[PDB]
């Protein structure tokens, strides 16, 4: 009974860290991609201002 | 960043309570009883003022410590504006 | 103020020296390490001759000089050429008068007794600082990252080093040092790039493999089922353009270097590698001590840069360590300056000024004084 | 002994004069110069309480000829730092007090505003395009106050 | 070519001095007034103490002072 | 002693769970970061061969 009950508050204080830590995972991730679609978007826009410029 | 929340927690409740017993030990050792209590009857006379002194003599400090913070938080709005003055990320 | 501006911070590496101002978030200066020495007598238009050149100048010209490096693998070998890299550093890069500013420098890991001795000798003998401090690097790199106790896995230009260190006290009988670090890197790249089919001929060449290896450079986790991936060949591959049009491509490569690390075998290193030697600090160490080194595998230098590196460490220690056991490894954004960093920290703080050792401590105690 | 030049070249007569009577009184054995140990008492004697570390340094700050002593001329050179700082204190500290003097508003700013008040508090006749001409003079950073640096700077030398 | 320009910034420094002359004298007034304030507060919150008669009130303020102290 | 394993069982296959899309989540956030770093890169790339071939 203690061994089972001592190894099952550690495995939930480390489920409950990885959720956590994953929580945080998921929102940098999401941060990232949407500055990126921003990013990738301006830049068509440059390399279009581009070979227009460099064919003139 | 809820990560950080059990350190929230450490963190103050452990410099709270250091500075908890920090001010008990000190202002504890300011402090002498009233021992004094039936021993003599003009002796209150001598002693009642000695008392209303050292209290006069914490009170008259307690005002300048006041007034002193003030002038500082002065300081410190100066000592701001020439902060954001000499920013100029040029 | 006195000296809460004026602390300098001088980082001294086997590649580049770090300097600044106590207080400042990164080096105010950063610049090779190499002291130039012209092979012929002349000048350049509207110059005197000069003797010699110092950093980038030393770099920018060295088809004239003899190029020398005056510390090899983090010691310093030749101290008439180090005394001429902190001359440039105050006078040149900094341009502050070195005699009204306390100056921080660093050290090496087992730096031998009397070269601490030596530059503290040279810093208030011949450069007249009013006060000077050595930290260790390992330590102002953990300190930087908040903690006190924590191993640092530490790789630069000419040396790797993990420095375990406890409530502040690098513990000297469990540091390891490994002499394989960028350098040796960037060398690894070039011949399996020329070996790619390619040719870093002229020195506008030479110079950018380096610049190849910090850019698009990787350390893939499952770096055997990375190799494997490339042969599908996926978009994995990564096309640089060079000095000129010369667009050259590294799919693979790219990660081949990084595995240099894990496995010095690609380069005829007999020596364990980075992780096992994580560990092997960590089974060198006190029992007690060994759950709090492996939560705090703390990461500096310009070579633990590479992506994904920390994940592989991560899981290289994890799948080592005794499963009872919490892995951590730490590796922040600005670790290339974690070392520099730290000192700033430290010497702009409240409580160090009285560990400075002042002209006072020393022209009463001698050398032995900062040595400690 | 260049220094010894020009402090011996600031001070004057009295000056010097004092500054010996002075040096002498330091100088116990009357040899010619200041010890570690004679500066010591001199300190106490002036409510100080320093330490070996503490001398030295206080000494070192002029010894020239490395004697780990201070001669008369060493000695004046110190007094010389002193007297230049102690005036510096003495400005800064002044002008200090009139910005809080003027700023009243605490916004740690001198609006033209205030500065007109100020000035017009003054005995001396002025019309507002003076006003605004010495506001125009003084705020360099063309941002309508005047912060403490410019104060310090726009003080600079009245008085 | 701006030859009078010279007394202007005269009058600038005229006024200058006007000004920091004028700072000194208030300076000293706004700090004897903030002692006076300083008196007075300290005029009520403890006030030219009177002992009492004798018996209970001498040990009775006594105690009451004792522990203002503390506060 | 029963309960304490069973409800046990549990937390370690939800923990389990949430460590595995947690990785997921972080590699395809290194992934996204990775493809960044390359296309904010190529760009400060072709907005300076910009400002050149426009001067130019
Ligand atoms: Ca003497
Ligand atoms: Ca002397
Ligand atoms: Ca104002
Ligand atoms: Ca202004």
């Amino acid at each position: 009974m203690q061994m089972l009950k001592l190894d099952k508050e550690n495995a939930l204080d480390r489920a409950e860290q990885a959720e956590a830590d994953k929580k945080a995972a998921e929102d940098r991730s999401k941060q990232l991609e949407d500055e990126l679609v921003s990013l990738q978007k301006k830049l068509k826009g440059t390399e279009d201002e581009l070979d227009k410029y460099s064919e003139a | 960043s809820y990560s950080s929340y059990l350190a929230k927690a450490d963190q103050k409740r452990g410099k709270k309570q250091t500075a908890r017993e920090t001010k008990k030990k000190v202002l504890a050792e300011r402090r002498k009883p009233l021992n004094i209590d039936h021993l003599n009857e003009d002796k209150l006379r001598d002693k009642a003022k000695e008392l209303w002194d050292w209290l006069y003599q914490l009170q008259t400090e307690k005002y300048d410590f006041a007034e002193q913070i003030k002038r500082k938080k002065y300081e410190i709005v100066t000592l701001r504006n020439r902060i954001d003055q000499a920013q100029k990320h040029s | 103020d006195e000296d809460e501006t004026t602390a300098l911070v001088c980082d001294n590496g086997s590649g580049l020296v770090k300097a600044g101002f106590a207080g400042d978030d990164a080096p105010r200066a950063v610049f090779p390490s190499i002291v130039g020495r012209p092979r012929h007598q002349g000048v350049m238009v509207g110059m005197g001759q000069k003797d010699s050149y110092v950093g980038d100048e030393a770099q920018s010209k060295r088809g004239i000089l003899t190029l020398k490096y005056p510390i090899e693998h983090g010691i310093i070998t030749n101290w008439d050429d180090m005394e001429k890299i902190w001359h440039h550093t105050f006078y040149n890069e900094l341009r502050v008068a070195p005699e009204e500013h306390p100056t921080l420098l660093t050290e090496a890991p087992l730096n031998p007794k009397a070269n601490r001795e030596k530059m503290t000798q040279i810093m208030f003998e011949t450069f007249n600082v009013p006060a000077m401090y050595v930290a260790i690097q390992a330590v102002l790199s953990l300190y930087a990252s908040g903690r006190t106790t924590g191993i640092v896995l530490d790789s630069g230009d000419g040396v790797t080093h993990n420095v375990p260190i406890y409530e502040g006290y690098a513990l000297p009988h469990a540091i390891m040092r490994l002499d394989l670090a960028g350098r040796d890197l960037t060398d690894y790249l070039m011949k399996i790039l020329t070996e790619r089919g390619y040719s870093f001929v002229t020195t506008a060449e030479r110079e950018i493999v380096r610049d190849i290896k910090e850019k698009l450079c990787y350390v893939a986790l499952d770096f055997e089922n990375e190799m494997a991936t490339a042969a599908s060949s996926s978009s994995l591959e990564k096309s640089y353009e060079l000095p000129d049009g010369q667009v050259i491509t590294i799919g693979n490569e790219r990660f081949r270097c990084p595995e240099t690390l894990f496995q010095p075998s690609f380069i005829g290193m007999e020596s364990a590698g980075i992780h096992e030697t994580t560990y092997n600090s960590i089974m060198k160490c006190d029992i007690d001590i060994r759950k709090d080194l492996y939560a705090n595998n703390v990461m500096s230098g310009g070579t633990t840069m590479y992506p994904g590196i920390a994940d592989r460490m991560q899981k290289e220690i994890t799948a080592l360590a005794p499963s009872t056991m919490k892995i951590k490894i730490i590796a922040p954004p600005e670790r290339k300056y974690s070392v520099w960093i730290g000192g700033s920290i430290l010497a702009s703080l409240s409580t160090f000024q009285q560990m400075w050792i002042t002209k006072q401590e020393y022209d009463e105690a001698g050398p032995s004084i900062v040595h400690r | 002994t260049d220094q010894q030049a020009e402090a011996r070249a600031f001070l004057s007569e009295e000056m010097i004069a004092e500054f010996k009577a002075a040096f002498d009184m330091f100088d116990a054995d009357g040899g010619g110069d200041i010890s570690t140990k004679e500066l010591g008492t001199v300190m106490r004697m002036l409510g100080q309480n320093p330490t070996k570390e503490e001398l030295d340094a206080i000494i070192e700050e002029v010894d020239e000829d490395g004697s780990g002593t201070i001669d008369f001329e060493e000695f004046l050179v110190m007094m010389v730092r002193q007297m230049k700082e102690d005036a510096k204190g003495k400005s800064e500290e002044e002008l200090a007090n009139c910005f809080r003097i003027f700023d009243k508003n605490a916004d740690g700013f001198i609006d033209i505003e205030e500065l007109g008040e100020i000035l017009r508090a003054t005995g001396e006749h002025v019309t507002e395009e003076d006003i605004e001409d010495l506001m125009k003079d003084s705020d360099k950073n063309n941002d309508g106050r005047i912060d403490f640096d410019e104060f310090l700077k726009m003080m600079e030398g009245v008085q | 070519e701006e030859k009078k320009r010279r007394a202007a910034t005269a009058r600038r420094q005229h006024l200058k001095s006007a000004m920091l002359q004028l700072a000194v004298t208030e300076i000293e007034k706004e700090a004897a007034a903030k002692e006076v304030e300083k008196q007075n507060y300290l005029a009520e919150h403890s006030p030219p103490l009177s002992l009492p008669g004798s018996m209970q009130e001498l040990q009775e303020l006594s105690k009451k002072l004792h522990a203002k102290i503390d506060s």
